[PDB]
RNA sequence: GUAACGGGGCUAAACCAUGCACCGAAGCUGCGGCAGCGACGCUUAUGCGUUGUUGGGUAGGGGAGCGUUCUGUAAGCCUGCGAAGGUGUGCUGUGAGGCAUGCUGGAGGUAUCAGAAGUGCGAAUGCUGACAUAAGUAACGAUAAAGCGGGUGAAAAGCCC
RNA sequence: CCCGGCGAGGGGAGUGAAAAAGAACCUGAAACCGUGUACGUACAAGCAGUGGGAGCACGCUUAGGCGUGUGACUGCGUACC
């Protein structure tokens, strides 16, 4: 007998809502991408996207631990010359505040077309409202 | 060229007198055994014609056989010359080989003496 | 009815022909001869003969009634290659193929 | 300035892809002499535009 | 109504009807078998084991056929060390059709 | 005497093909490349059902944990409770439970709380 | 080009000490099967019932097999109601492989048991024949130069006037 | 008999048991090159497989699905001598 594999076809998907004050990053982004990825449903299967969509809302308010809001610098290299680009933390607060639950997700998330796939599930707003209210959204509490 | 090309080589075996002679009592004990062996006294026939030898085989009811002498008839060796499952020979000139193939052997009884004179 | 026509032996490459058979494949018979007339190539004055001939072919020797007719199957495949010496420099010799083709043009009606 | 491995079928699909001829199939008929030709060019009997030329 | 039980050293759940693929048996072809050593029944209400083999529990099933599984290739090499083996195995199995779960 | 190879050479590489059939380009085509990836085939054949065994374990134990928190509690308290019930109950059976039917593995995990605490 | 945890990331997800769980390999166990070596009884390793044990492996040693060509068995057997070879499918054994058959082919092949080998190819910048590759790329052979009307001709920048 | 240039080549007729035996000629493998159908591929990276597996198209039926062709996605994974 086969055991069970989940069928894109077949997958109820559900909509959540993460209010996102004052929360802890990484342990945050923990919860979000086990949600995405589907490792909290008992029909998870590693190669069809079984998770929900997530939408995070106050992502301007993440907290984080230490001196990491002066010290922790976020790199990205263009591909140019020297084009080693650094930001530190309240720089990406400053910048795009988003950019910072974004990228914690993809590094915690897999890589290829799968990860890239159920990050597109992850909405974020830096605000306390949204325009999403059509899809019925439940409260997640963490 | 060929890498080890061939040579003229003589297949020729050597065979032990002792071993050679043993094979052929036993190769006769076994036709015995097989009851592939019939001996008579007399057999000849007066004109050279494969006619009357093919009619005598019927009248001894002999299809793939093997004949033995004393001594060598002119036309009995003539009437079967031209038969393919037939040899005639003289009882010095034997093969084992013959003696298996032939599905039947006749033996004169005079070239029975000289075989088991001739092996002792 | 499907009706065969064919050229074996054409002095040309069947790279260059089937260049000119992926323009005419699956069209009608006027609008092929047509452009194979305004489309300026070797393979395609030897297509336009070939077809031509499966035209007349097919007129003759069965169905007639060509307004009627589309061009349905063609299929150049390559031929056995003439094979000579061309003298390079610093005396030594290069083979050359003069490549050549098998053009087949199958016409039919429906 | 020469390979080091033996190129494909595929890579030669994909370099002659874009090497493939394309028809005119924009024909002009003139007026007067009820024959085709090609659009500003003349036909094989002195036709253009309706008008006439040497015709040989 | 369904049964899950310990066969061939290989649990299997079943329902009542289901063809099953199963290790070799001594069992000849039209013979009845029983399973008492069942783990599990279950319904709209269900009864587990708590410690194993249900009391009631039993499953009677029958033998349908033998036969000897899909070829598959064992291929052995060493790179570079000059050696290599291949073989072949086919698995032994018995189809069983369940006919009965009691409790 | 003298022996040509032909058929029985062409007998071989035809059944080496004819193992790597739908294998690209030369892969298909040459003996000299398909013969080596046919072996290659063998090797991975040799690894993956050895390692068919763990990859689907991690699933089996993956779905169990999901649908034991799900029930509120840890794969490992639930399996310590498993044990300390007598319950040889193996995952692969688990996992299709845990998809099917909830309220039986909902009741599962109400003995291994009853067995643990 | 961050670049001194694999990464995301962590004030515990780090460190010291303690406990109970869990994961985790081709190790161990469960099932089903093969072979070798013993050790056993009917019986003679022909085998059968267990039971113990072993089974990574280069150079290399030993034991057992398959398949091809030819000779005897073969003036026998198969074959024009279709042989060898070629291409597919299905079945079979641990293995080299075998068996039945469809299509092609159009006249030879050979069971069983023995016998003799030019007896099994991926490689040696191996040899011969064919076929791709760069690729429709470079070049088309002194930079002394060509232009037009007519003719032949299926069609002419080159041929003729 | 027809097309084509009084060609090369071809389609019919026809001989023949057979023309896919038509003079490059018995059989006609493989490399290589085409044509048609089915499936996949245009946000996705690496000895191109293997294992799992959704979907699509056919072939079977005891009509549960066993079979073939394809392989979205995923774990592992650096050819041979
Ligand atoms: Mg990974
Ligand atoms: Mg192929
Ligand atoms: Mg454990
Ligand atoms: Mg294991
Ligand atoms: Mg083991
Ligand atoms: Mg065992
Ligand atoms: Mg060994
Ligand atoms: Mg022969
Ligand atoms: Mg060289
Ligand atoms: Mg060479
Ligand atoms: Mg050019
Ligand atoms: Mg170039
Ligand atoms: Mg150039
Ligand atoms: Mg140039
Ligand atoms: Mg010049
Ligand atoms: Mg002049
Ligand atoms: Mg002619
Ligand atoms: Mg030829
Ligand atoms: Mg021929
Ligand atoms: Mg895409
Ligand atoms: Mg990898
Ligand atoms: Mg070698």
């Amino acid at each position: 007998m086969k055991t069970f594999t989940a069928k894109p076809e077949t997958v109820k998907r559900d909509w959540y809502v993460v209010d996102a004050t004052g929360k802890t990053l990484g342990r945050l982004a923990t919860e979000l991408a086990r949600r995405l990825r589907g490792k909290h449903k008992a029909e998870y299967t590693p190669h069809v996207d079984t998770g929900d969509y997530i939408i995070v809302l106050n992502a301007d308010k993440v907290a984080v631990t230490g001196n990491k809001r002066t010290d922790k610098v976020y790199y990205h290299h263009t591909g140019h010359i020297g084009g080693i680009k650094q930001a530190t933390f309240e720089e990406m607060i400053a910048r795009r505040p988003e950019r910072v639950i974004e990228i914690a997700v993809k590094g915690m998330l897999p890589k290829g077309p799968l990860g890239r796939a159920m990050f597109r599930k992850l909405k974020v707003y830096a605000g306390n409202e949204h325009n999403h209210a059509a899809q019925q959204p439940q409260v997640l509490d963490i | 060229g060929v890498t080890f090309a061939a040579r003229p080589q003589d297949h020729s075996q050597k065979v032990n007198k002792k071993m050679y002679r043993g094979a052929l009592k036993s190769i006769l004990s076994e036709l015995v055994r097989q009851d592939r062996l019939i001996v008579v006294e007399k057999f000849s026939v007066e004109a050279p014609k494969t006619k009357l030898l093919a009619q005598k085989l019927k009248d001894m009811a002999l299809e793939d056989v093997l004949i033995i002498t004393g001594e060598l008839d002119e036309n009995l060796f003539l009437a079967a010359r031209n038969l393919h499952k037939v040899d005639v020979r003289d009882a010095t000139g034997i093969d084992p080989v013959s003696l298996i193939a032939f599905d039947k052997v006749v033996m004169t009884a005079d070239a029975v003496k000289q075989v088991e004179e001739m092996l002792a | 009815m499907e009706t065969i026509a064919k050229h074996r032996h054409a002095r040309s490459s069947a790279q260059k022909v089937r260049l000119v058979a992926d323009l005419i494949r699956g069209k009608k018979v006027s609008q092929a001869l047509d452009i194979l007339t305004y489309t300026n190539k070797k393979a395609a004055v030897l297509v336009k003969k070939v077809l031509e001939s499966a035209i007349a072919n097919a007129e003759h020797n069965d169905g007639a009634d060509i307004d009627d007719l589309k061009v349905t199957k063609i299929f150049v495949d390559e031929g056995p290659s003439m094979k000579r010496i061309m003298p390079r420099a610093k005396g030594r010799a290069d083979r050359i193929l003069k490549r050549t083709s098998h053009i087949t043009v199958v016409v039919s009606d429906r | 300035a020469v390979q080091q491995n033996k190129p494909t079928r595929s890579k030669r699909g994909m370099r002659r892809s874009h090497d493939a001829l394309t028809a005119v199939t924009s024909l002009s008929v003139d007026k007067t002499s009820g024959e085709k030709h090609l659009r500003h060019h003349i036909t094989a009997d002195g036709y253009y535009r309706g008008r006439k030329v040497i015709a040989k | 109504m369904y049964a899950v039980f310990q066969s061939g050293g290989k649990q299997h759940r079943v329902s009542e009807g289901q063809t099953v693929r199963l290790e070799k048996l001594d069992i000849a072809t039209g013979e009845t078998v029983e399973f008492a050593e069942v783990l599990m029944i279950a319904n709209g209400e269900e009864v587990k084991i708590g410690v194993p083999f249900v009391d009631g529990g039993v499953i009677k099933a029958e033998v349908v056929a033998h036969g000897r599984g899909e070829k598959v290739k064992i291929v052995k090499f060493r790179r570079r060390k000059h050696y290599r083996k291949q073989q072949g195995h086919r698995q032994w199995f018995t189809d069983v059709k369940i006919t009965g779960i009691s409790a | 005497a003298r022996v040509k190879r032909g058929v029985i050479a062409r007998a071989r590489h035809k059944k080496i093909l004819k193992q790597a059939k739908g294998y690209y380009g030369a892969r298909s085509r040459v003996y000299r490349v398909a013969f080596q990836a046919v072996i290659k085939a063998g090797q991975y054949a040799y690894r993956d059902r050895r390692q068919r065994k763990r990859q689907f374990r991690q699933l089996w134990i993956a779905r169990i944990n999901a649908a034991a928190r799900q029930n509120g509690i840890s794969y490992s308290k639930f399996i310590n409770g498993l044990k300390k019930a007598s319950v040889e109950i193996d995952r692969k059976i688990l996992a299709d439970i845990a998809v099917f039917d909830k309220v039986a593995f909902t009741a599962l995990v109400e003995k291994a709380k009853a067995a643990l605490a």
